[PDB]
């Protein structure tokens, strides 16, 4: 939510695209598709398992211990026994209640972070070709059939090429 | 003419609420949950070393209650009491008991070396109703119950070293008769008193003439204490009546063990974390299944569940 | 010509600053505090039984001092010790006092039920000038002071078994006499002593003769034990002299019953957390006031002040 | 802090502003003028107020613990009830003084966040017809009165009608 | 990392910008140049001074405590003094972890965060005399010799000035 | 043509790893060490007090071993007991030794104060072959051990009132004779008793009779106990035999001061911080040199290091 693109600049997400996290759709001459970013899905996926990492499967041991249940009333030891069992208890709940409410904030912050930087490095690519509608499409001001849509999804767009036809559509009166 | 390129994100028709630090409820494409909060009700026997007490508490396998006899010498990295134990030797107390039986858990072992004392001057492997060994009279294994010899009973003084490199545990005990039909009969006199010292400690204890109520049918009562004689050091008892008195050590090590209350059967099977529900799973960073844990296990909180976001925020089409 | 349209945000003329990861000084537009730091200076009385000791201690009011006779089988959630309470009966101690405190404190009643002991072989009811009850020699109302019948004083032997659904607790104790002037005249013999044992367990105690400083000119001491007894158990007082007797049993229970040690007025308000110093509202999460409470209570923390922000960064224009 | 608009390339914030948080200010033919955004307002509200909910009113109830004050001297029992308590208090001190630390830091840069992506929404809704002018402000190259202000700030603005106008504005010489 | 500026559209750093973390290479007429940023490298350094701050030099007194060693077998008050001291032990050492991980994924943040804004406050200052290249340069159409460069660096780089030769070099064919 | 302008960020030869939320192992340009790891072995004697014990147990400075001499009247910030201490006096044990060193530790002072108590009735002064001081037959400085007078021993009762402000500590004791060699020598009867009481508090203990193993080359054994006495109250000291008396008593502060084991040397320098293997740096928030510390110290943890980062990603040309 922190950078306005998942959740706020694009409507919603795609329940379609089911071989990535973060995509591409397009409107050409030749109809409209559909392609899954790999990178930007495998960035979101690696800190989120660096995440799990961190927490799935990293126990401590511990052996003998101190009595944490009584049959008889004893008074001041087992008070103490007690009391420090709960702090201890507390304190714990406290570390895990405020770590999954940090790492989720986090974790919904970085993967709108992977959309915005997706959104940000195609529009950079597209240099005067194209505008921003401000939904997360771009308006591209020229031809751009399957071969040149798949050149800006592999980053082999060369924005030159198109250029003169861009400039004399988009500034038309 | 021209196109249109759209940047977009998945999302998923089943998405999970999850917590964060500005909403209590936002959905998520995928989540996992950090709390265990369930056990397949086994304790299983492995990894760990599991001694099943069934119908003896560590104490009396120590004493050697005649039911506990299979427990000799053995070691544990757990042992389980079951609710289900009953002692069926002479009635006996403990002053500190739960220190003598934490200590003994966390050594692990019930090891024990006989020694010769030196009794002479009084009758030795005094025995009783109450503690059936192979339907005869008996006692516990590891005490020596000491009486007269001929209408007397003189000052004993009976010395023992260790010149050993571990700490010795001795067990020993008072008799406490129920009143002057056993105080006549097995000491010879009105009298009774009993010293177990060493380099740096003493502890000494006054025999008391009393009728208690009764236990499997028997009013009087032993009083059990220990003494730990280390390296160089000596054991000296200094006894005038009603001695109950070690026929030898146990050895105490240091290490991993301990000792759990629990009813759960034991299984065959592989688990690192043991509570007394049964062993559970160790993959969650958090559980809520018991507060007693041994092993390598999730540590104990307070929430059900605490689920982490694993995916994006689901905003569905 | 055209337009101008500025993007902005709000600024306020009164920030706050507070502290944050990289900057212990950044100004706000607002912020709140997390630590509570003042006490209203008295103890509500709601929603929670709060029950004033005044000039008794929770002990005084259990053994039966007469100037406690109005709290005889009351029951509260938290009883409050006063500084300026002091105790008027027969000069005492209890071995472990903190723990007998404790346990009653946390049993939260002082529900007394009367027991009939075949107390025959003994005069009962002694009494003493420094217990005045009712302008005249009295005793601790739950003790019954056992002395002897025409020079003589043979070995008592009484049984009372517990068939009720919850543990009994039995107060009881031993007198030491100031000389030989009082262990001639109320028990007829040289030597004394108390067993009180059951099932499990057995306390005795040896009387002792000699002079102590006086207090409220009393050179005797009692000295007082307890005795729990569980369902299916009994307890047993064999005494040859010198016995402090139960006139009865509390009961003992399990709650959220407490103890505190304040002179806070009793108010009549409303409010979830007390400490010492008074009750504290409990809006905040954090309280510097007192590290003892008792309640829905803010946690105790070493700051005076903690301030969240709940605005933005304040740029003033 | 970290996303730069609120003491960064915005100068300051606007003490006028008394009806929200975040908002506008425009100059055009009929004067100059000032419209509070409630939509952005309302986001860094709500995010605020959920911290709210998580520390205000939820508190622990306890009962009977150990003693922590003594009369009396008497060592080794006495030493750890002090001592269980002292390393208490100190792990709560640490909790509050760390959350109070995070949340500040965090609230500060939401906050910069909600009047970032408000700029950059404008920005995107204006297409070719302004220019960014790099303090938070657009230079607008068309008679812009205000119906048309409140059509950008209402998101009804309609990019096209003006583009012919704004477009030989932008590109004279 | 969370803003795509370093590690991200910026391909590498510097290793000889040795007076700057932050800062301009340019190429124009008179050669290839390089200078370091103070605002934007001193606005990283306090951040991370002030992170210092709270954690170098502020420790905490401690005097009469529990025994932590024992030469002799106890039971169960040598039990709760070794659980006890365990307990503080784990829940100050699972605290230095999080603060370490926490604060270091926080400082890889801030210090993208600072040569993000830069860049954008750069981009905002050429308006249409540039266009943005995709990897942190700028191509600047109109001729700009040292001193314009400087000007750019200084913020005192005036637009208008060169517009007219930029659009006409922008809008060519 | 026109021109092209780049920005950008540094970078180094000589990165560093850190960890992260996301990822265990991320470059940086630079970072700082928060666990102290290391000390110098010294341990300053500035800016805390030291007073090295050397030979002496702080018990052994406090009952006066003849060796301890120069320990008299000595305060400390922290006392530091060395490996190679011994005694060297009459064989003693104390019954919970591990309070009152501590009591001792905490109060941080040896301050004696001489009183006058009217010994008539006895031999004062008794002494022994063990305890040499200056080649001569002698006991523990503040201890005085009392005989008889002539082949009798009447019924001392001695008194001695608290009009002070702080605390008085008082160090007494009882012998326990080796045979009856020593039991009608040095008091002259059968039987002995020690009670040692106050207006609040009695404790009263029985000499025991009987050998035990050696301790350089002496089988009786004394041991000792300790009474508080606060302001307005009294000690009283009823006594049949056996008495190991104080000659007066400790004054009993609070303040920062502790004990600590070690046999690191004493240097002449200045650190804040103690632990066992040495004085630390306090830089740092935290360490992982000793659990066991003195003064302002980095809080103690399991890891060996954690790398604070201090610079931006390194993304190397
Ligand atoms: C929602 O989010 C979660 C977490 O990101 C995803 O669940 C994980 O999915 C992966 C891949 O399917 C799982 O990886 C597998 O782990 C198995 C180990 O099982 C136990 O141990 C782990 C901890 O290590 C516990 O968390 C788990 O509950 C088990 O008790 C391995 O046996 C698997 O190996 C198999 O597949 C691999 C293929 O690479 C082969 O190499 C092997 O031969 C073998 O056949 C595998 O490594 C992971 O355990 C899951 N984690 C959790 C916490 O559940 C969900 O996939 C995701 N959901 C959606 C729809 O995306
Ligand atoms: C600076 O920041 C703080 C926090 O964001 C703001 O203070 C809050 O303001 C709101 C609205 O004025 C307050 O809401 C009110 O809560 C009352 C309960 O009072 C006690 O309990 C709360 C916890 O629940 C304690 O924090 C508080 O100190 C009190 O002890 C209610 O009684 C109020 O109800 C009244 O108004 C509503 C209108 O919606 C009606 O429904 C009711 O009938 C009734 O008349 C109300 O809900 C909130 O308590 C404040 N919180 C704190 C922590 O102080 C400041 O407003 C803000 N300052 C500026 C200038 O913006
Ligand atoms: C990698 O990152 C670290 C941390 O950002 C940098 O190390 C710091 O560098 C500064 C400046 O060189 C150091 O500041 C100096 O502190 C000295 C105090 O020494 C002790 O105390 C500190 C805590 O206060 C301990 O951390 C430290 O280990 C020492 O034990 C002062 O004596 C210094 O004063 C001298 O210089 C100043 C100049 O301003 C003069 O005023 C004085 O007269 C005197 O000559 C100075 O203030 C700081 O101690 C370092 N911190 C740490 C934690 O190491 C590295 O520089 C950085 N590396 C690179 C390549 O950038
Ligand atoms: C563990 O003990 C059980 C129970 O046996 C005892 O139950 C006590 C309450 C008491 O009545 C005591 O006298 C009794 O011996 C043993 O199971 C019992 O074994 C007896 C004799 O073999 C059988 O007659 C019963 O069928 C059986 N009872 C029950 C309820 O199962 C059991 O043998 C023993 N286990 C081990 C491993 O020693
Ligand atoms: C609680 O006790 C107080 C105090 O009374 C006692 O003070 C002791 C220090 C001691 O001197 C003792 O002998 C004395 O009785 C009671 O207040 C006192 O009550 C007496 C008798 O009614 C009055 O003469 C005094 O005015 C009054 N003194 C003070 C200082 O207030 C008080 O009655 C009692 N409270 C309850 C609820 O029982
Ligand atoms: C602290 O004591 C040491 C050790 O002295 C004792 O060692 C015991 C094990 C035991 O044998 C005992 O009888 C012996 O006295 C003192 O050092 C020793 O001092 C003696 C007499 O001056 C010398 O003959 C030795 O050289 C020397 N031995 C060693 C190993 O150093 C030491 O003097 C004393 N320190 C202080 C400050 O009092
Ligand atoms: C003290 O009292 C108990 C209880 O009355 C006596 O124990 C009982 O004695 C009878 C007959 O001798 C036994 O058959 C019972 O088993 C006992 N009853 C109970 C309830 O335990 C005890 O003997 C008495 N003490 C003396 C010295 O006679
Ligand atoms: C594991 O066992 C514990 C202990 O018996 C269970 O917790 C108890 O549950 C009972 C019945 O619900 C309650 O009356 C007790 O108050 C609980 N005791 C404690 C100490 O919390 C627990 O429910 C079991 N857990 C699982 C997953 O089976
Ligand atoms: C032991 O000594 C105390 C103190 O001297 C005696 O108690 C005093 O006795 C006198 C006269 O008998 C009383 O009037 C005082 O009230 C007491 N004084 C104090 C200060 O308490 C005690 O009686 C002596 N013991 C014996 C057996 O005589
Ligand atoms: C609440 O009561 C406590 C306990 O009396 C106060 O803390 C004490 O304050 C006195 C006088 O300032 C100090 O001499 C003590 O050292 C303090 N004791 C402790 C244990 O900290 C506290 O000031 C009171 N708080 C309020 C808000 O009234
Ligand atoms: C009890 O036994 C011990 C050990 O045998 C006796 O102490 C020994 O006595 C001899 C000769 O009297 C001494 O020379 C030795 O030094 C002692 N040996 C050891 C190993 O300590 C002790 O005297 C006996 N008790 C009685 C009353 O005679
Ligand atoms: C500081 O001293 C402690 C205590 O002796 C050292 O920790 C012990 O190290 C030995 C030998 O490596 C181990 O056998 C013990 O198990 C350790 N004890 C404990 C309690 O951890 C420690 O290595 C020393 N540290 C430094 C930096 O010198
Ligand atoms: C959603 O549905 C699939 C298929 O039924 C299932 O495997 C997956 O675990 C579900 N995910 C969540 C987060 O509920
Ligand atoms: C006592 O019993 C043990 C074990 O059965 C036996 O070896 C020993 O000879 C007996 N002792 C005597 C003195 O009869
Ligand atoms: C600022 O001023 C107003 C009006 O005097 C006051 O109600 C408000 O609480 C103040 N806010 C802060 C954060 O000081
Ligand atoms: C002892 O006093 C109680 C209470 O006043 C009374 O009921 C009882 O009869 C007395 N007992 C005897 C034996 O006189
Ligand atoms: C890198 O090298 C310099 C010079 O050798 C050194 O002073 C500096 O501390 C090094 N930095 C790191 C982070 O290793
Ligand atoms: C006991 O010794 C001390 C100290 O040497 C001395 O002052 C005192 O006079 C002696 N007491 C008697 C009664 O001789």
């Amino acid at each position: 939510g922190i950078f306005g693109a998942i959740a706020g600049f694009i409507e919603n997400g795609w329940e379609g695209m089911v071989d990535g996290w973060y995509g591409f759709r397009h409107q050409n001459s030749e109809g409209i598709g559909q392609a899954a970013d790999l990178k930007s899905t495998q960035a979101a996926i690696d800190q989120i398992n660096g995440k799990l990492n961190r927490l799935i499967g990293k126990t401590n041991e511990k052996f003998h211990q101190i009595e944490k249940e009584f049959s008889e009333v004893e008074g001041r030891i087992q008070d103490l026994e007690k009391y420090v069992e709960d702090t201890k208890i507390d304190l714990w709940s406290y570390n895990a209640e405020l770590l999954v409410a940090l790492e989720n904030q986090h974790t919904i912050d970085l993967t709108d972070s992977e959309m915005n930087k997706l959104f940000e490095k195609t529009k950079k690519q597209l240099r005067e070709n194209a505008e921003d509608m401000g939904n997360g499409c771009f308006k591209i001001y020229h031809k751009c059939d399957n071969a040149c849509i798949g050149s800006i999804r592999n980053g082999t767009y060369d924005h030159d090429v198109y250029r003169d036809e861009a400039l004399n559509n988009r500034f038309q009166i | 003419p021209g196109a249109t390129l759209c940047l977009g994100h998945h999302a998923v028709p089943n998405g999970t609420i999850v917590k964060t630090i500005t909403n209590d409820q936002i959905e998520v494409t995928n989540a996992t949950e950090l709390v265990q909060s369930s056990s397949t009700g086994e304790i299983c026997d492995s990894p760990h070393q599991i001694l099943d007490g069934e119908n003896c508490t560590l104490i009396d396998a120590l004493l050697g209650d005649p039911q506990c006899d299979g427990f000799q010498n053995k070691k544990w990295d757990l042992f389980v009491e079951r609710s289900k134990a009953y002692s069926n030797c002479y009635p006996y107390d403990v002053p500190d008991y739960a220190s003598l039986r934490s200590l003994v858990a966390s050594s692990g072992t019930l090891e024990f070396n006989n020694e010769s004392f030196n009794w002479t001057g009084v009758t030795q492997n005094g025995t009783s109703s109450a503690c059936i060994r192979r339907s005869n009279n008996s006692f516990f294994s590891r005490l020596n119950w000491l009486t007269h010899l001929k209408f007397k009973y003189p000052a004993l003084n009976v010395t023992m070293p260790n010149n050993e490199k571990f700490d010795k545990l001795y067990i020993w005990g008072v008799h406490h008769p129920v009143t002057d039909n056993d105080q006549i009969f097995p000491y010879a006199q009105a009298s009774g008193r009993i010293t177990v010292s060493t380099k740096r400690s003493q502890q000494t204890v006054i025999p008391n003439i009393g009728s208690r109520p009764r236990v499997r049918n028997i009013p009087s009562r032993i009083s059990i204490y220990w003494t730990i004689v280390k390296p160089g050091d000596i054991l000296l008892i200094n006894s005038t009546g009603n001695l109950i008195a070690p026929r030898g050590y146990f050895k105490i090590r240091s290490g991993k063990s301990s000792i759990m209350r629990s009813d759960a059967p034991i299984g065959k099977c592989n688990s690192e974390c043991i509570t007394p529900n049964g062993s559970i799973p160790n993959d969650k960073p958090f559980q809520n299944v018991n507060r007693i844990t041994y092993g390598a296990c999730p540590r104990y909180v307070k929430q059900n569940t605490l689920k982490l976001a694993t995916g994006m925020r689901n905003v569905p089409e």
